[PDB]
C-alpha cells in the first residue's frame, strides 16, 4: 500500500529519477494540509458509530424490501453482516484519508468485492446507496466549524468525497 | 449481456457491437470501414502493416466485383493469415482461431476439432478455411454482405451452454489480438466435455483484507489433484494464496504431483 | 513499505481498528519530520552529480586495485566505471526517497533486500559501497533533522553491508 | 494410543474429539465451528473477548476467501497472537508455543530452536510463522483444510522425546499457554541444550503432585550413578520426586520441592515420611538397572 | 460506454430513483462548460502527431534501450507497432474527454491491454512513460493561451491528466 | 447507450478515426439541448407521482375490464394495481433518464428491448401502457423544448408498443 | 516422478506386461553409460555458480531493459529473484539429467511456470534466453576434455541440451 508521499517515489522509481522540485512542492504544499487531515480523520473516528447507524437506518427505511422477511438484511445474522460491512467500508475510508492515496482502501477493501456481493445476492446498489449515506454524514461532521480551528478544508473535504466515490462504484 | 454484467465481464463494447453490413451503392468511405472491420476481425486485431494489405482484393470489393464474404475469404486464404495463425501454430489452436476469427464462436465439442483435423488432413488448408466461410453457420449469420462479428457472448440458436463461459478463453478483452505460436486454452476442457470458471473482466479479484501479505496480492492456482497427507475431497481445486507464500504452494503442489492448469492474480 | 502512516495503518487493520490518538501522533511525527526531509532530498538532487562522482573517485582512491585489475566486477575499463557510477547514483537517488518516505521503505523495498545475494553473485565488494556512503555522509553539507534523517537512512545501509 | 493414562494426562477430551475439517461448500455452522477450533487451539485456550476477535479474517474465512490454513496463518500473524505470545517471551518460549499452537506437537532438537530463532532474528515474525505453516510437517497432518490439533499419539517420523515434551507445553484442558505455572519461562530451554528429558507430570484435579518442578540448580540426577552401593545392601533404586513439601517448615524445610534417589528396601520408609513431610508423590521412576 | 450524462442515469436506475435535483445541478453546471471541454478535445487532436511524435521521440531519448537492436521497440514493424499504441492511447483520452467519463478506456483501450503487453514482451513501464510525456505536452497545448476565448480550464484540464493517469497506471 | 456523445465516440472509434469537426458539432448540438432535457426531467420528476396515478386511472377508465376481471394480468385485486403503477411509473421513471441523458438509450437498454416478450408471457396489452403515455404526453405541462424533447420520447415509447 | 528405470516399467505395468528383452537391453546400455553420466551432473553442478552468474551477466548485457530503472529485474529484490530462478532451474536440470528421465523437471519446475510467470509480469522469452545462456556453457563444461578419462559423451550431451530445451520452451 501507498501513502501520498510513497506515491511519487514509487512512480519516480520506475523512471529511475529523482523527484522534481515541483513534485517535492507539492509534498510540501500536502504537509501543510496534515493537521486538517488529521482532524479529518478524527472527527470521522470520533463519530464512527453514529454515522453507521444513521445511514443504515436510513437505508432500511428507504429500502424496507431490505429487512422484511426474505431480505437480504433480515435475520440478526445477515443484519450484522450488513452493519458489520459498512464499518469496515468507514473504516478503510479513513485509512485512505489517514494516508492520503486510495490504495489501502482499493487493495484491501475493495478488490474483490464487487465479486463476493455478487455472489452472495448482496443488493451492490443498496450498499453503494449506504455508503453514499454515510458519505453525507461525514463530510458534514468534518466540516462543522464548532470547537476546531478555523480554516478551509475544502481540498481534505474533497478528497474524503472521492474515497467514499470510490467504494460507492467498487460495489454499485 | 446487459450493463451489470458486461461491466464485471469486460464486453461492454462487444454488447454495444453493430453488424457492418455492405449496402448497394456504398460510398468510398463505406467500403473503406468495411475493409477496416474485416482486417480487424479476421486478423484477430493484429496492428495491420500497410505492406500486409491485400491490394488486388480490397480493388475488387470496391468495385463490387467481390462480396464482402469473398472479401472474408480472400483474406482468410491470404499469407497473412496463413503466417499469423497456421505456420507457427498447432493445429488445435489454428481450428478455434479460425472459429473465432470467421464464426465469431469458440468450439462447441471435441467432435468440431476432429472434423477440422480430418478436413485438413484430406484437402489442405483451403478446403479447411472454406469450411468455415461455407457453413451453414456463416452464411445464417452474415450472408454475404455483413462483415462477421463475434457471437459468443451471446445466446445463439443451437449453442451449447459452455460455447458462452469458453468464449471467455478465445476473446480475451477489447485491447487484445490473437498475436503471441502458442497453444490453446481449451484443449482439455474439449477433450473431457468439460467447462471451467469465467475469469475475466473484474471476476478474478478476490477480497485481500488483512491476509493478502505484503504486497496485498492473491494469487489463485487451479490444480488437478489426486490422493497419492490429509484426504483429497476434489480432484479438482483452486487456492488463493499471497505472493510470499507462492512459492511455497507451487512446491507444495509439485511435491504432490498436482497438475497446475492456470494461475492467475486475484 | 516502511513509512510511518502506512504501518499505522496497517498495525490498526491488523486490529480491525479505527485509528486513534496513537496513529494520530504518529502522523504529527511524520509531519513535523517532512518538511525537513524535503529540504534534504530536495539538497542531496541538486548536488547529486558531484555527489555520485566524488564518491566513485573515493572508492577508487581507497580501493585503486578496483581501476587496475582486469575482471567484470572491477572498474579498470569504462565499462566498470559506469557500472560503479550507476549503483552509486541507485544509493543516492533511493535515499532521497527515504527522506521523503519518512522511512526506510524504499531502501528496504528497492535496495536492500536481496543486495547480500546481488554482491555475492557479482563479487562486488560491500566494503566498496561502504565507502562510498561515507563519502556522501560527508559531503552532503546538510545540517540540522536534515542532516539527522539523512545519515540514518546512509547508516542504515552501510549497517546492512556490515 | 493412549488409553488407561488417558484422564489423568488431560488427552481424554482430545480422544474423544476429531479434527475439524472445512468441507467444500461449507455451511455456516461448519465455519463457526472452524473459528472456535482455531481461536482455542492458536490462541492457546486463552478466552478471547469479543473487541479481539478478527472480524475480518473470520468473514474472508465464512466467505471462502481464505482456506482454514490461510485463516490459521492469519491468526498467527495478528497483533492478537504476537500480544499474547511475542512481545513479553524470551524467542524460545516464542518457539515452543508456535510449535504447540501451529504443529500441535513440541520441539524435538535444538535444530529446530536454531532454525526458527534464526529465521526471525533474520527475516523477522511473520517469516517464521510462515515456515511452520509451510512447513512439510503442517502439509502432511493438516493440509489446507483441517484446523491443526495436538498430536499426542505416536506417528511416523516422531521422536520419544516429543511425548514426555508434550506435557511440558500442555497442562491440562481447563488451562492456557497463559497460565501454568512457569508463567513465560521457556519450558524446554534446558532440555534442548543438553537433549535431555523429564518424567511426565500430568494436570492438576487428576494428580496430587502436580505442581512438581525443579530449581535452576541443585537438583538430583535422573539416573543413580554408582548403583546400590552408597546405600549398602539394596536391590533396586528409585528416583521419587515430591512436592509440597512444608509441615517442619523454614529453615528445615528450605526449597519445597525435592527429588530423592531411595532404595527399593525403604520405598515403605520414604512414602510414610513424605506423607509426614506434607508432600505429594509427583512421580516415582527406576533410577538404576 | 457512458458519457457524464448516462454514468448518472446508469447509477439512478440501479435504486430505482429519479435523479435528484442536485444531481441534476450537477448535470447542469457540466453542461455550462460544455465549451471548455469540446475546445480541450479540439486542441489535443489538432496537436496529436505532433504530441505522440514528440513523445516518442523523447522517450527513446530517455530510454535508448528499447530501439537498439533487440529491443522492444527495434525494426520498423515494432516501431510502428509502439507509435500506432500511443497514437491510439492519445485518441481514447479525447474519447474521455469528449465523453466525460472514463469507460471508453476502461471498455476498450485498456481492456485487456496489461495483458496483452505481458504476453508480447512489451515493456509496460516504458509504456507508461510515453503516455506521461504525452500528458504533459497535451496538457500545454490544451492550456495555451493564444486564440481562445479566455477563461478557467482547470477543472477539466484536472480531469484529462486523470484519463492520461488512468491509462498509465492499467500498462505501469 | 443511445446517446449523442456515446454514438460520436462509437462511430468515430470503429472507423479508427480522432473526433473531429462532426462530432464536435455532435457535441454543440447536446448542449444546445440539455438544459431543456434536464428542466424537463426536473417538471416531470417533480409531478411523477400526479402523473402516474392519474395515467392509472386513465387507463382504468379506458379499459374498465382491467379493474373488474380477476387474473394475475388484471388490476381488479389490490397487488395489480400496484403492479400496473408500478410499471406506470417505470416508463415515466425511464423517460426522465432519457431527458438526462439526450437521447432514447436509457428507454432501450431499461425497457424497449424484451418489452414484447415481457407483455406477450404475462398478457399484458400494448394499448394499456399507450393510453398511460398518452396521459403523461396530455398532462406534463411542458413547452418549448422541453415538450418537443419529451414527446418524442413518449411517442418512441408508444411507437414501440404499437 | 520418473527415473529412467521407472519409466519403463510404468510403460509396462499399464499394459501388464514384463519388461521385453529388448527393453531389458537398452537399460543395460543406460547402465554402461552411467559413469559418463555422473560425471556430466558432477561437472555442471561444480559449476553452478559460474554458469548462472556468466549467463545472467550475458542476458542482460544483450537485454538491458531487463534491468533499466522500470524494468523487471531492476531492484535488488527482482534481480536476486531472477538470480534464483536461473539457479532453480539449472538445478532441476541436474536432477533431469541425473535421473535420465525429464519428470522431475517438467512435474517439479516448468509446472505451470509460464502461467506463473505470466501473472507475474516476469518477461518468459527473456528467462528463454537466459536459460540458453545457461545451456552453451553447460555443454561447454560437460564437454570438456581435460582432467577426466577420455570418451565420447555425445549421447548424454543430446539428453542434456534436451533438458535445456524443454526448460527454455516451457517458460516463454
Ligand atoms: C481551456 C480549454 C481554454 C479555454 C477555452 C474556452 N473556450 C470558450 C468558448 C468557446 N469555445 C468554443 C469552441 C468552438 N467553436 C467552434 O465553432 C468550434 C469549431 C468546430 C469550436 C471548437 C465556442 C463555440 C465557445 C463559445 C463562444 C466563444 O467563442 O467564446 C471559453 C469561454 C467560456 C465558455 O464556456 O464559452 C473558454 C474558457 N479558454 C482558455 O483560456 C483556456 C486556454
Ligand atoms: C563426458 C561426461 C566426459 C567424459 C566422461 C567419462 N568418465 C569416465 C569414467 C569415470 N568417471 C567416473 C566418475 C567419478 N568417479 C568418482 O569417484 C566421482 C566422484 C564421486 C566421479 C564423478 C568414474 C568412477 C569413472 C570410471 C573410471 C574411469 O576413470 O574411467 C569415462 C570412461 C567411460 C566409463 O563409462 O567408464 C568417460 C568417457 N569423458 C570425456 O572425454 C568427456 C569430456
Ligand atoms: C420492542 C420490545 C421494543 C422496540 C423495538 C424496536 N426494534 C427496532 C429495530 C430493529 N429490530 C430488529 C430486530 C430484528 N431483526 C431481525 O431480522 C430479527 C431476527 C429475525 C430481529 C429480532 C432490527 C434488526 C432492527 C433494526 C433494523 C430495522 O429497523 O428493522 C426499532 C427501531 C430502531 C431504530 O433505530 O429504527 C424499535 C422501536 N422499541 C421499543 O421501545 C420497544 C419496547
Ligand atoms: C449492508 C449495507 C448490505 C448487506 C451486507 C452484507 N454483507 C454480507 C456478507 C459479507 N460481507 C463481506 C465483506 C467483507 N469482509 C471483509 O473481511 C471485508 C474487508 C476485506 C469486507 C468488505 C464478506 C466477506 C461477506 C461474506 C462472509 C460474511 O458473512 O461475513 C452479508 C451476508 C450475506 C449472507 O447471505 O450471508 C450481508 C447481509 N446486505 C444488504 O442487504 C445491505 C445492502
Ligand atoms: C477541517 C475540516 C476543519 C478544520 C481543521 C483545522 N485544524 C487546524 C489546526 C490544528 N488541528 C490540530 C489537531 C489536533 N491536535 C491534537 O492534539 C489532536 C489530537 C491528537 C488533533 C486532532 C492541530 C494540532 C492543529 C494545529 C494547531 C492549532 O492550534 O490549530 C486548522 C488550522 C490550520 C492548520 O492546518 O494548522 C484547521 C483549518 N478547521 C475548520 O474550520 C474545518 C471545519
Ligand atoms: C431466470 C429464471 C433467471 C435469470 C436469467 C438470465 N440469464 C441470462 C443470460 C444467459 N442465459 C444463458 C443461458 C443459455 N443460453 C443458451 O444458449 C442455453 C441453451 C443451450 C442456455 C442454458 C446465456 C448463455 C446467457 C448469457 C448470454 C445472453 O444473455 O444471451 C440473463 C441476462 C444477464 C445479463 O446481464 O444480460 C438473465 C437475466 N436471471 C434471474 O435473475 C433469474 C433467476
Ligand atoms: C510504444 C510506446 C511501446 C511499444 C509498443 C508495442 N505494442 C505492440 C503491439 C500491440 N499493441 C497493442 C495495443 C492495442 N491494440 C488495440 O487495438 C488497442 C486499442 C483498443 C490497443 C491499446 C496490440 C493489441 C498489440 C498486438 C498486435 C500487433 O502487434 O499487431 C508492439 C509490437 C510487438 C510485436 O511486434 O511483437 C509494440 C512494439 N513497444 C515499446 O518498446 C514501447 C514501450
Ligand atoms: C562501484 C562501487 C564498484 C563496482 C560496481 C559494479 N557493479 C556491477 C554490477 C551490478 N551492480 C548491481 C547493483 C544494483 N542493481 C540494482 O537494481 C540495485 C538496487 C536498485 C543495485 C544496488 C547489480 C544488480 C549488478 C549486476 C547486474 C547489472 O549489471 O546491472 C558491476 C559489473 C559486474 C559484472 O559482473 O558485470 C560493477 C563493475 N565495481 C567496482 O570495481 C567499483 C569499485
Ligand atoms: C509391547 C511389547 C508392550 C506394550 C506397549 C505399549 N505401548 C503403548 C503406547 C505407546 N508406545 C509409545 C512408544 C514410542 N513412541 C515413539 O515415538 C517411539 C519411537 C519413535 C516409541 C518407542 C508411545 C509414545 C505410546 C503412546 C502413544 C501412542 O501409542 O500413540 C501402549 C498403549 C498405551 C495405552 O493404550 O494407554 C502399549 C500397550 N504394552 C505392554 O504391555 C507390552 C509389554
Ligand atoms: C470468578 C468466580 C473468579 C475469577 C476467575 C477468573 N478466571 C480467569 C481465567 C481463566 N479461567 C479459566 C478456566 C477455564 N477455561 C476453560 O476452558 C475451562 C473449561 C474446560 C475452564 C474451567 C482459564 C483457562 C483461564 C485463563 C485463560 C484466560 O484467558 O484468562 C481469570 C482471568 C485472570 C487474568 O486475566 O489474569 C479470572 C479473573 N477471578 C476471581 O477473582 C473470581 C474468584
Ligand atoms: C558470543 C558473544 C558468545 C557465544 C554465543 C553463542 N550463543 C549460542 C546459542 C544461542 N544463543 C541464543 C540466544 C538467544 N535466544 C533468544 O531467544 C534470545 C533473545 C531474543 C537470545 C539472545 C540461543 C537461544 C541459542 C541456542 C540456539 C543457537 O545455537 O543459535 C551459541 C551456539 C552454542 C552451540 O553449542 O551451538 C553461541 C556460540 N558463544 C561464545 O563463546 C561467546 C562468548
Ligand atoms: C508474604 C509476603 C507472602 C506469603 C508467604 C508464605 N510463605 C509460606 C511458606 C513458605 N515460604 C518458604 C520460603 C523460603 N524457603 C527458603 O529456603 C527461602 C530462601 C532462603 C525462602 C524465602 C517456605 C520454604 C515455605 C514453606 C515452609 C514454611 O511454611 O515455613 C507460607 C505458608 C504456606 C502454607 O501453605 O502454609 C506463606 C503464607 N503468603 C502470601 O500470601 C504473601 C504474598
Ligand atoms: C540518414 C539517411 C538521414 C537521417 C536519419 C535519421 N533517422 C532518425 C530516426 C530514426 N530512424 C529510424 C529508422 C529505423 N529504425 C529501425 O528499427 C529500422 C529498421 C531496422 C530503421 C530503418 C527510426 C525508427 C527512427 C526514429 C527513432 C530513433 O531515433 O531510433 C533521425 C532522428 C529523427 C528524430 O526526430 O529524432 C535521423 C536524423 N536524417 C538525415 O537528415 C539524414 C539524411
Ligand atoms: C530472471 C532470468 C528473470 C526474472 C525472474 C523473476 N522471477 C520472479 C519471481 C518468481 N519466480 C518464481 C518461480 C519459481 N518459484 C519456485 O519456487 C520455482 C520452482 C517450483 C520457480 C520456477 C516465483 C514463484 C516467483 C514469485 C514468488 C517468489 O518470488 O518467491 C521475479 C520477481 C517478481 C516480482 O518481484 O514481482 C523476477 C524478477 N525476471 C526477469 O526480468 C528475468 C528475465
Amino acid at each position: 500500500m501507498f501513502d501520498v508521499f510513497t506515491r511519487v517515489v514509487s512512480q519516480a522509481d520506475a523512471r529511475g529519477e529523482y523527484l522534481s522540485g515541483s513534485q517535492l512542492d507539492a509534498l510540501s504544499a500536502t504537509v501543510a494540509e496534515g493537521n486538517k487531515r488529521i482532524d479529518s480523520v478524527n472527527r470521522i473516528t470520533g463519530n464512527a458509530s453514529a454515522i453507521v447507524s444513521n445511514a443504515a437506518r436510513a437505508l432500511f427505511a428507504e429500502q424496507p424490501q431490505l429487512i422484511q422477511p426474505g431480505g437480504n438484511a433480515y435475520t440478526s445474522r445477515r443484519m450484522a453482516a450488513c452493519l458489520r460491512d459498512m464499518e469496515i467500508i468507514l473504516r478503510y475510508v479513513t485509512y485512505a484519508t489517514f494516508t492520503g492515496d486510495a490504495s489501502v482502501l482499493e487493495d484491501r477493501c475493495l478488490n474483490g468485492l464487487r465479486e463476493t456481493y455478487v455472489a452472495l445476492g448482496v443488493p451492490g446498489a443498496s450498499v453503494a446507496a449506504g455508503v453514499q449515506k454515510m458519505k453525507e454524514a461525514a463530510l458534514d461532521i468534518v466540516n462543522d466549524p464548532n470547537g476546531i480551528t478555523r480554516g478551509d478544508c475544502s481540498a481534505i473535504v474533497a478528497e474524503i468525497a472521492g474515497y467514499f466515490d470510490r467504494a460507492a462504484a467498487a460495489v454499485a | 449481456t446487459s450493463l451489470v454484467s458486461a461491466q464485471r465481464l469486460g464486453i461492454v463494447a462487444v454488447d454495444e457491437a453493430i453488424p457492418l453490413e455492405l449496402r448497394s451503392r456504398s460510398t468510398e468511405e463505406e467500403v473503406d470501414a468495411v475493409i477496416l472491420a474485416v482486417y480487424r476481425q479476421v486478423l484477430g486485431n493484429d496492428h495491420l502493416m500497410s505492406q500486409e494489405r491485400l491490394t488486388s482484393a480490397e480493388s475488387l470489393l470496391r468495385g463490387r466485383e467481390i462480396s464482402v464474404r469473398d472479401f472474408v475469404r480472400a483474406v482468410a486464404l491470404s499469407e497473412v493469415y496463413r503466417q499469423k495463425f497456421f505456420h507457427s501454430n498447432p493445429q488445435n489452436r489454428f481450428i478455434e482461431l479460425n472459429y473465432k476469427h470467421l464464426l465469431g464462436r469458440a468450439p462447441y465439442d471435441q467432435s468440431e476439432i476432429a472434423f477440422h483435423t480430418d478436413l485438413y488432413h484430406q484437402g489442405g488448408y483451403e478446403a479447411e478455411i472454406n469450411s468455415y466461410i461455407d457453413s451453414v453457420e456463416y452464411t445464417e449469420n452474415f450472408g454475404d454482405w455483413v462483415v462477421p462479428y463475434f457471437r459468443g457472448f451471446a445466446t445463439q440458436r443451437n449453442q451449447k451452454t459452455v460455447g458462452f463461459s469458453r468464449s471467455f478463453q478465445v476473446y480475451r478483452g477489447y485491447a487484445t489480438s490473437d498475436r503471441s505460436g502458442s497453444r490453446s486454452r481449451l484443449t482439455r476442457e474439449l477433450a473431457r466435455n468439460t467447462a471451467s470458471p469465467v475469469y475475466a473482466g473484474s471476476t478474478a479479484e478476490s477480497l485481500r483484507g488483512t491476509s493478502a501479505g505484503s504486497r496485498n496480492q492473491m494469487y489463485r492456482l487451479q490444480v488437478i489433484q489426486g490422493a497419492a497427507g490429509t484426504r483429497v475431497r476434489r480432484g479438482k481445486a483452486e487456492y488463493l494464496v499471497s505472493y510470499d507464500n507462492l512459492s511455497a504452494k507451487l512446491q507444495q503442489i509439485n511435491r504432490q504431483g498436482d497438475t497446475v492448469t492456470m494461475i492467475s492474480l486475484a | 513499505m516502511k513509512t510511518p502512516l502506512t504501518e499505522a495503518v496497517s498495525t490498526a487493520d491488523s486490529q480491525g481498528r479505527f485509528l486513534s490518538s496513537t496513529e494520530l501522533q504518529i502522523a504529527f511525527g511524520r509531519l513535523r519530520q517532512a518538511n525537513a526531509g524535503l529540504q534534504a532530498a530536495k539538497a542531496l538532487t541538486d548536488n547529486a552529480q558531484s555527489l555520485v562522482n566524488g564518491a566513485a573517485q573515493a572508492v577508487y582512491n581507497k580501493f585503486p586495485y578496483t581501476t587496475q585489475t582486469q575482471g567484470n566486477n572491477f572498474a579498470a575499463d569504462q565499462r566498470g566505471k559506469d557500472k560503479c557510477a550507476r549503483d552509486i547514483g541507485y544509493y543516492l537517488r533511493i535515499v532521497t526517497y527515504c527522506l521523503v518516505a519518512g522511512g526506510t521503505g524504499p531502501l528496504d523495498e528497492y535496495l536492500i533486500a536481496g543486495i547480500d545475494e546481488i554482491n555475492r553473485t557479482f563479487d562486488l565488494s560491500p566494503s566498496w559501497y561502504v565507502e562510498a556512503l561515507k563519502y556522501i555522509k560527508a559531503n552532503h553539507g546538510l545540517s540540522g533533522d536534515a542532516r539527522d534523517e539523512a545519515n540514518s537512512y546512509l547508516d542504515y545501509a552501510i549497517n546492512a553491508l556490515s | 494410543a493412549i488409553t488407561t493414562a488417558a484422564s489423568r494426562l488431560g488427552v481424554a477430551p482430545y480422544n474423544e474429539s476429531r479434527p475439524v475439517e472445512l468441507r467444500p461448500d461449507f455451511s455456516l455452522d461448519d465455519a463457526k465451528m472452524v473459528i472456535r477450533a482455531v481461536y482455542r487451539q492458536v490462541l492457546g485456550n486463552d478466552y478471547i473477548m469479543d473487541s479481539e476477535r478478527l472480524k475480518g479474517a473470520e468473514s474472508l474465512l465464512t466467505n471462502g476467501s481464505i482456506s482454514v490454513r490461510e485463516f490459521v496463518r492469519t491468526v498467527a500473524k495478528s497483533e492478537l497472537y504476537k500480544k499474547k505470545f511475542l512481545y513479553n517471551n524470551f524467542q524460545t518460549r516464542v518457539i515452543e508455543l508456535n510449535y504447540k499452537h501451529l504443529l500441535g506437537r513440541a520441539p524435538f532438537s535444538e535444530d529446530e530452536v536454531i532454525f526458527h530463532l534464526d529465521l526471525y532474528e533474520n527475516q523477522g515474525f511473520d517469516a517464521d510463522i510462515d515456515s511452520y505453516i509451510d512447513s512439510v510437517e503442517y502439509q502432511e497432518n493438516f493440509g489446507e483444510n483441517i484446523v491443526p490439533y495436538y498430536r499426542f499419539n505416536n506417528q511416523v517420523g516422531d521422536r520419544t522425546v516429543g511425548f514426555t515434551r508434550m506435557f511440558r507445553l500442555y497442562r491440562g484442558y481447563a488451562n492456557s499457554d497463559r497460565s501454568q505455572l512457569e508463567r513465560s519461562s521457556s519450558r524446554l530451554a534446558t532440555e534442548l541444550g543438553q537433549n535431555t528429558v523429564s518424567a511426565i507430570v500430568g494436570p492438576s484435579g487428576s494428580n496430587a503432585g502436580w505442581a512438581y518442578r525443579p530449581s535452576r540448580a541443585g537438583n538430583t540426577p535422573a539416573k543413580a550413578l554408582g548403583g546400590t552401593v552408597p546405600f549398602g545392601q539394596a536391590s533396586k533404586l528409585f528416583r521419587v520426586e515430591i512436592t509440597a513439601i512444608s509441615a517442619p517448615g523454614y529453615p528445615k524445610v528450605r526449597r519445597s520441592n525435592k527429588a530423592v534417589i531411595v532404595p527399593f528396601e525403604q520405598l515403605n520408609q520414604t512414602l510414610q515420611q513424605i506423607n509426614r513431610l506434607g508432600g505429594k508423590v509427583a512421580s516415582i521412576t527406576p533410577a538404576s538397572l
